This record gives structure tokens, sequence and C-alpha cells, in this order.
RNA sequence: UAGGGAAUAGUUUAAAAAACAGCAGAUGGAGGUAUUCCUCCUUCCCUAACCA
RNA sequence: AAUUUAUUAAUGCAAACAGUACCUAACAAACCCACAGGUCCUAAACUACCAAACCUGCAUUAAAAAUUUCGGUUGGGGCGACCUCGGAGCAGAACCCAACCUCCGAGCAGUACAUGCUAAGACUUCACCAGUCAAAGCGAACUACUAUACUCAAUUGAUCCAAU
RNA sequence: CUGUUUACCAAAAACAUCACCUCUAGCAUCACCAGUAUUAGAGGCACCGCCUGCCCAGUGACACAUGUUUAACGGCCGCGGU
RNA sequence: AGCUACCUAAGAACAGCUAAAAGAGCACACCCGUCUAUGUAGCAAAAUAGUGGGAAGAUUUAUAGGUAGAGGCGACAAACCUACCGAGCCUGGUGAUAGCUGGUUGUCCAAGAUAGAAUCUUAGUUCAACUUUAAAUUUGCCCACAGAACCCUCUAAAUCCCCU
RNA sequence: UAGGGAAUAGUUUAAAAAACAUCUGACUCAUAUUCAGAAGAUGGAGGUUCAAUUCCUCCUUCCCUAACCA
């Protein structure tokens, strides 16, 4: 929007009547013009599970772009009002302790869907004796897939492993999705070796 | 107009006074000092070549 | 419609000048008319419809001279009545 | 002050980081920042990396320090070599500096075995040893430290408390 | 005029060296704790002024 | 010629508008390991691209135009010359006195740093504006300085406005 | 060359003109055009015949790394002696 | 745009002779308007008489339509756009403005002529000067001595001041 | 009649230097070319400045421009 103000004073009408305008007084200067202006963001509460925003609940600040042309049209998300913010209030309540299942957070879910289509190779040195624990296999996750698992949630297929070969692992997220990701031990090659040996070489 | 030799410069008190007076220089001398009368405090003080005003 | 000074300077020539909003063709949904109409908005329209909490609202709530709109006017005899009747 | 230079240090500040595990038990890391930060912890965590990792029970510890080594004025301080020995030399020491002049420099502290008491005595003395070269109060010299072993990660360390 | 930046042998560069010009040759000048820290002045550049 | 780019066209930015990808140069010197490879002497940190047009806003450059003006003196006008200030003759002796009359100059410089303040009475370029000289007094200097409104002929520019 | 012009003081050597040349444009549903570079438009010059020499420093235009371009605006020399 | 410039739609006219091909020649109708005289409030706000250019073509012409003044149209004559186009006409703004010219209406008496300054000013203004009216109270005019410069060639006629 | 510009060695230029011409030598059988040497100048007059081709002024010679409107 255009804001305009005048070059000229405008002399004082009074009390009930009408501003006497000359000529002169549509000479203006451009104050500022608000397209130009830095952007706010949107507060909607949302009602599905979107990708990256959030999960049903989540008060979340999108762009007035993404919320006004896919979330708001395509019902993925509602007006942070008043009452949309009591109504999703009651419910987080019975969730809590009610009839009402629990569900991930924004971040449960995303690792659920890599968790699902992702192989771990987890590296074993030839030299030294090892047995892969829980504790182990959780530093695999963090350095090749890049998930923070946590020792406890981890579930191996409990025969110990010694010897290089193809097993599964149990990964349990948030407490709620159990996912069985394939695993692959293989011998132990550090970064450098490894990403000159073939990433450099094809 | 082209010609130049004398500038125009503020000499300010160094009595802490806020006198300032002005006098004409050499250009290619060196910075003014000297004792003039600051009416402030009534007497005689040294005074210090601070800017140049112009150019005479 | 208005004039300007050029470079903003009084003792300059004094120009014609127009300021024309912006305009854009979205698409809104009226929940008590259960309809899709296809609207050339401003952003400052956007702005208002968030700020009331969709377009029933803003129709509702925008009096006639905020409106500036005949088809807004009409847009509100259309939610009034179906909210009267 | 460069634009790319002085860039950096803007971006490099601006890279987040949060205290505390987040509440989920499971998370990718690319959907939380970096976390781990008291230098006591971060020692013992780099033994028990080392553990997990088999490797050699004795290893260098290669503090890399992004050190504020620019921006003094904008006319920015130059590199040097300050040499100290730490409380504890591992089995003066010098501060070497950047062939980039990325203000990183890479300085080993102690062995794995050192004990994390030990450690965090010898970080703080190079802590006062970097900022020698530029001990003025009136440009921040020291953004980011991340505390690395020869085969792990750099954790990224609380070094604001040790700064002054 | 305003600030910003700069000044090495006659010339142009380097960290007190080479190259050209004609074995000579230099750290614009002054002051202070030394081309390399700071300050004032000269010359020049840059950028913006030069309105009334 | 001065002023201007509203308008038209181009370009830039903003505005508006979808998503596609996230990064590899070892090498054992010693030792281990049947291999394939590992231990030590670092295996960190770190995201890039990126939405064509139309429309709107702000800029820049063009095009094509718009508005307005084109000083005076002058043995007619034009051309040439001249346009303010001071000294001399014309104007012989209080003042004043012209010509595109006769001659010569000025658009500074130098020394001070009380070229500080204040105040009777006067002069005055024929108006006004501006300009000029000053006792006493205050404060200084001073009992060696033709010391007290500096030498000097002109040596210069109103109001508004701008800088501070 | 036929033609054209100042109705009402100029009919001409002025304009147009066949011809020659320069410039711009790779394309469709209202001119150009229901056309498509042997085309269309913007200009110069003035049939034909012999010709149209030198110059891109300046201005303009074009082009970008220098630069290119006069049938674009235009220009195309002295002084002394034998 | 009933004139005229150019255009659009659909019409019309062009004998005779030569050559038989023609923006070809001679020459009617027809179109034009070279030269001379006449005419000049005329027959005519552009004509008449004779003489001339063209006359199957880029010809002439009837009808209806189109382009409109910051414009149109133009084989550029600054042509033509309703008798007067360097840009039409009408109405309105409008009682445009004019330092310029012209004009300014009964009787009678009285006082009344003039240094200069500034000015895009020298065809005008404003300030001085002069002039007019009313009022105040006190000298005005004419002038005796004495008095007002040296430098420099006219040792000028005079002036200034001034009681009586 | 009015206005602007110019004057440098014998010649033509430059900001007191080059080029030739002139004179001297060498090379050639001799001449030229060439090589090595040498000399020579700030139109005139007046003035400022310690110092003036380089700051001004008048004159001479020459060049260029203008000399119109009814
Ligand atoms: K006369
Ligand atoms: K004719
Ligand atoms: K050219
Ligand atoms: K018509
Ligand atoms: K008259
Ligand atoms: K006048
Ligand atoms: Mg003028
Ligand atoms: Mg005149
Ligand atoms: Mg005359
Ligand atoms: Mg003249
Ligand atoms: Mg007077
Ligand atoms: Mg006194
Ligand atoms: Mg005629
Ligand atoms: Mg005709
Ligand atoms: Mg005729
Ligand atoms: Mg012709
Ligand atoms: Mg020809
Ligand atoms: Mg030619
Ligand atoms: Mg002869
Ligand atoms: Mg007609
Ligand atoms: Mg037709
Ligand atoms: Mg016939
Ligand atoms: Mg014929
Ligand atoms: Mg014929
Ligand atoms: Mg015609
Ligand atoms: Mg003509
Ligand atoms: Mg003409
Ligand atoms: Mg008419
Ligand atoms: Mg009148
Ligand atoms: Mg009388
Ligand atoms: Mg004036
Ligand atoms: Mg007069
Ligand atoms: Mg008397």
């Amino acid at each position: 929007t255009v804001i305009v103000e005048r070059w000229w004073k405008v002399p004082l009408a009074g009390e009930g009547r009408k501003p006497r305008l000359h000529r002169r007084h549509r000479v203006y200067k451009l104050v500022e013009d608000t397209k130009h202006r830095p952007k706010e963001n949107l507060e909607l509460i949302l009602t599905q599970s979107v990708e990256n925003v959030g999960v049903r609940g989540d008060l979340v600040s999108v762009k007035k772009s993404l919320g006004r042309n896919r979330l708001l049209p395509q019902g993925l998300a509602v007006y942070a009002s008043p009452e949309n913010k009591k109504l999703f209030e009651e419910e987080k309540l019975l969730r809590q302790e009610g009839k009402l299942e629990k569900i991930q957070t924004k971040a449960g879910e995303a690792t659920v869907k890599f968790l699902k289509s992702c192989r771990l190779e987890v590296g074993m040195k030839n030299n030294v004796k090892w047995e892969l624990n829980p504790e182990i296999v959780a530093r695999h996750f963090f350095k090749n897939l890049g998930v923070v698992v946590a020792p406890h949630t981890l579930k191996l297929p409990e025969e110990p492993i010694t010897r290089w070969g193809e097993y599964w692992c149990e990964v349990t997220v948030n407490g709620l999705d159990t996912v069985r990701v394939p695993m692959s031990v293989v011998n132990f090659e550090k970064p450098k070796t490894k990403r000159y040996k073939y990433w450099l070489a094809q | 107009k082209s010609k130049s030799k004398n500038i125009l410069v503020r000499m300010v008190s160094e009595a802490g006074t806020g006198f300032c007076f002005n006098t004409k220089r050499n250009r290619l001398r060196e910075k003014l000092t000297l004792l003039h009368y600051d009416p402030v405090v009534k007497q005689r003080v040294l005074f210090v070549e601070k800017k140049k005003i112009r150019s005479l | 419609l208005g004039q300007i000074y050029a470079n903003n300077d009084k003792l300059s020539k004094r120009l014609k000048k127009v300021w024309k909003p912006q305009l854009f063709e979205r698409e809104f949904y009226s929940e008590i008319l259960d309809k899709k109409f296809t609207v050339t908005v401003t952003m400052r329209t956007l702005d208002l419809i968030d700020e009331a909490y969709g377009l029933d609202f803003y129709i509702l709530k925008t009096p006639k001279e905020d409106l500036c709109s005949k088809f807004g006017m009409d847009l509100k005899r259309g939610m009034l009545l179906r909210l009267a009747r | 002050t460069p634009d790319e230079k002085k860039d950096e240090i803007e971006k490099i500040k601006a890279y987040p980081y949060m205290e505390g595990e987040p509440e989920d038990d499971v998370y990718l890391k690319r959907l939380y920042p970096r976390q781990i930060y008291e230098v006591e912890k971060a020692v013992h965590l780099l033994k028990k990396f080392q553990i997990l990792d088999f490797t050699s029970p004795k290893q260098s510890v290669y503090l890399d320090l992004t050190l504020d080594m620019a921006l003094g004025k904008k006319k920015n301080v130059e590199p040097f070599t300050s040499v100290l020995s730490l409380p504890y030399p591992f089995a003066g020491h010098e501060i070497k500096v950047d062939e980039e002049r990325e203000n990183f420099l890479q300085t080993k502290i102690a062995t794995l075995d050192m004990s994390s008491d030990q450690i965090a005595a010898n970080l703080q003395a190079v802590i006062n040893e970097v900022c020698r070269h530029r001990p003025l109060n009136l440009g921040p010299f020291v953004v980011r430290a991340f505390l690395r072993s020869s085969t792990s990660e750099g954790l990224l360390l609380k070094i604001d408390p040790l700064l002054p």
C-alpha cells in the first residue's frame, strides 16, 4: 500500500466542518510503500501432519505465502484464533491423560520416515575383537546415517555378533513406532580411505 | 581568484571558556599560538589555532 | 490521483502522479455460502482477511465504507440472508 | 573489513546451538542444533567414543579454535605464534595459525589419557595464550571452539565462561 | 571544502631486495614510543559537495 | 539555453510466484590383520542453487516531448567597446557638477593579537541602504616607543538561504 | 523524361519519378497483411552512359576484447629554397 | 473534411487524325491556368477576351463514407483542413493583460517649473528635490570687518562664512 | 576603420633542445652518403623581479576575421 502525506499544511476546519482543500493540497510525497516492508509470519494451528511444518495441534509460524497458498486452502491448517486455540488446547489435555492416544512430534515423524528407508553400515575393525552392543551400534547411526539414537531404544538381534554379516536392528522412535532397519556389518574403513577408494574413483 | 597566500583560522581560548576569535595567517607557516585577551576570564590567556575557516 | 515535486524539492516542477495498487487474482472459499470465488485482491485485503480469521468474518465484520466494493456488499447480503433464514 | 572475512564472522556467530538433549529419544541430528557443551563432559565423552570406536587409549586431542583473529579495528590483526607451555605438557608448545587465515587454529592440547581436570587446565591456559595476540576488550577474540580427538568429531564447547 | 586512502632509489614493485631510467642511488616532511605503532603538515587520489 | 521525465521504451531491485539438490584426492615410517583392511601422526567445521512472463512500487538510461527566457548603455539599431571602486584634469578660490571626455590605478599586502568593551558630539558621495571621525569612561599598556580607533587611496557584495 | 506545387502576386532550375544505394525486421487473425527477406518498412540520391577518389581522429550509430561504420554527420595542409 | 488535402466503397466520361506499341504526337469535349490587355466597391472578396499546358492517364469526374486542432492530411509550397491557418472555428475562463496610443462631461478664484540617487532601469517606478494645504514658534533673506593651502602655468569672474 | 593571433641559430620546429644548412676532419681514385668534431638564436623599445623566450606595455612586419539593416 502506498502511504502519502501532503507537502502543504491544511488549515483546521474546526468541529463539524469539512476541510477547505486548495489545489496545492494535492501535492503529495511518498511516505512509504508497505510492500517493501519486511515480511511478517502467519501464526496457524496445524490440523493434519505436514512434512516439515509440524504436527496437529502445533502452533506454527509460517511464511504468509505458504499458509495462504497451501495449508489454509487445503485444510492442513486453521487460523490461530482464540476459539481455535481453545478447541485444540482441550484436545491436548485429553491426549496426555485421556483415551486419545499420544502421537509423534514433528521430528519423530521425520526420523520414522527416514528410518523406514535406510540401511546402517556398521563398520567394524578387523584387527580388534569386537562385540556389537546397543551402545556401539548407537554410535554408528550418528556417524553413518546421522540419526541420534538413545542406547536404550535399540533392540539388537540378541545373538552376539562377532562376525561380518547381516542382521536387524529394531529402533523405537519416541516409544510409539518401532522400525526394523537392515544392518550390514562390514570391515571398518577410515573416512578418508573410503571416500578416496570409491567416491573419487567412480 | 587563483592566487592564494593567507588563510583565516579560528583561535580558541585555552582557558576553557569557549571564547574564540578569527585571525589571518600565512598558509605555509605553522599553527598559531597567541596570547590574547579573553573577556570571560577578563585577562590575557593563550589561544591555539583549531580550524581553518577559509582561504584569504 | 495527485501531484509531486520533482526530486522532492518544492522549487522544482510539479508533476502529475498516479499511484496504483498491486492487484492479485486469488481464490477464496466462503463457509456460509459453500462456494469458491475468484476475486481480484490486494495484499492489504489478504492481511485483513487473516486478521479476521477467514473471508466470512472479514465480509461480515467490515463496514461498507471500509469494504469499498459492491461485490463485497453483495456477499454480505448473501451471508446475512442465509444466517437470518 | 573485507566483506567475505567480516561476513563469515557474522555467519559463524549465527550458527544456532542449544542446551540439553531434545525431548525426543531418537532424533535426526539435522533436526536439532549442536548440543554437547561442558568442557568436563566433553572430555568424558571423547573417552566414551574411544571405547565404542576401538582405537588407541592415548590420542592427540587436536582442539580447533575459531578465534576471531581479526577485526580489532576496521584494520584486522595479523597471525603470530605466542608460544607457552601448558600447565601439564603432553607426552613451550607453538600456537600455529591457519594458512587460509579463516581464523581456525589447530593446536593439540593433551593426550586422551590425560585426566579431565588436567585437560581442562590445559584448555584454559591456551585461552589466555591465544588472546595474547589481541587481548583487547575492543573486539571479541573468540567465537567457537571444537574439541576433537584424532578419530572423533569436534564438539562445541561452552567457552564463554572461560574466555575472560 | 568534507571525510576515506596513499606516499620506498629519477620510475615501478618487493620485505631494506630486484627491474627499468641515468656505479650512484630510497623508506614526502616533522615530532614521539620503527618502511613495519601513533600524531600533525605538504602533495596526490577517491568519494561527495561547490547552495545562497 | 534553463528546468523536468509525469508519459513511452529498456534495464535493475523490490513485490508476487514453485520447488530441485545438499559433496570425494588416501597410501602402513613402525605394528597388526589369512583376506579386505586396520592402530598410530587429526576421521573437524561447513549448504548450495533458486520461480519464465504479466501487473504494482522505487530507481537508472534513453526516446519523444513539455514549460519558460533570450540584460542594459549606445549621437538609430547591429558590430566593437563598456557596466563596481579610488586619484588627477575638465571643475583655477566653500560644496556639488556631465560626455562611447582626457590620464593613472584598485578586486591586495604587511604588521599587531586590548584591530578589547563602552559612550558625549559630529561627518556623509546630493534619497534610502551603506559608509566615516571621535572626547570622557571601563579594562589594558605605560614613567625609552611623533604609545590610546594599526600602516594603507581604492583593496569591495544587501536580503533570503546554507554550514556551525 | 509524363507528372506535382504556393485555391487568390512565384508553375520553376523547386517536389515526385523509373534506376541505384544505405538502414531495420525471422513474423500471422483489425494497418503493415489474410503478406513472409526476389518480402515489408525507414531514408538518401535521381533514368540511362563513364564514374563515384582519400579519411573512422572528432560527432553519431552499432558492437563489445580490441573495435566496426562515410552512397552516416562531416573533413580532405603549410613555411623556405632550387 | 457538403471547400480543400489524402484515402475507402461502388460508378461515369474521353470525337476525329497519325502511329497502331505507347504515363506517344496533332486535335474536340473535358481538366488546368503560361503570357498580355481589360477589370480593380469589378460581372467576379480572383472574373472576362485572346493566347496557352494536358487531353487512354501518376487522367478527369458525380455519389456515400473515413482521418480533427497538443491534431489531420501533404509527389514539403511551412501546401491544405468552409472566402482571413507559422496553425481552424465557436463558447467559456474574460471586464485576459497592456510601463503603450486614444478618450475623460457645470461655473468662478487662488498657489504652482522643477539639484540628484537607484532600478533587466533610462517610453516606467521609488526615494530625494521642487510644488500644495493645515498647524507650531522663530528667525529667513540681503550681508562689515576678521577668516578658509600648500603643491602647481592661466597670480580669472566669483563663492563660502557674516553682524549691521 | 574595428578586432584576435604570431615573431627563436642562415632554414624549419621544440620547452634555450634537436634537425639539417654552414664550417673542420676522417673514410673514397674523386663526389655524395655515412662516421667523428665545431660553431652559431630568444623582431624592436620601456619597465617589474636578485633572476623574465617564460609577468606587463607601446611600435614595426605579417596573418586571420568583421565591415551590416532599410
Ligand atoms: K545621429
Ligand atoms: K509549367
Ligand atoms: K567514429
Ligand atoms: K467525408
Ligand atoms: K500619438
Ligand atoms: K517603461
Ligand atoms: Mg537574464
Ligand atoms: Mg538597447
Ligand atoms: Mg551606433
Ligand atoms: Mg558586443
Ligand atoms: Mg547625505
Ligand atoms: Mg579616551
Ligand atoms: Mg498563387
Ligand atoms: Mg493548384
Ligand atoms: Mg501563376
Ligand atoms: Mg529534384
Ligand atoms: Mg544515375
Ligand atoms: Mg564519396
Ligand atoms: Mg631564382
Ligand atoms: Mg468529401
Ligand atoms: Mg477504390
Ligand atoms: Mg480519342
Ligand atoms: Mg499523351
Ligand atoms: Mg498532346
Ligand atoms: Mg496532391
Ligand atoms: Mg522548401
Ligand atoms: Mg519557406
Ligand atoms: Mg476559416
Ligand atoms: Mg485595460
Ligand atoms: Mg495665480
Ligand atoms: Mg537587477
Ligand atoms: Mg527617467
Ligand atoms: Mg546672518
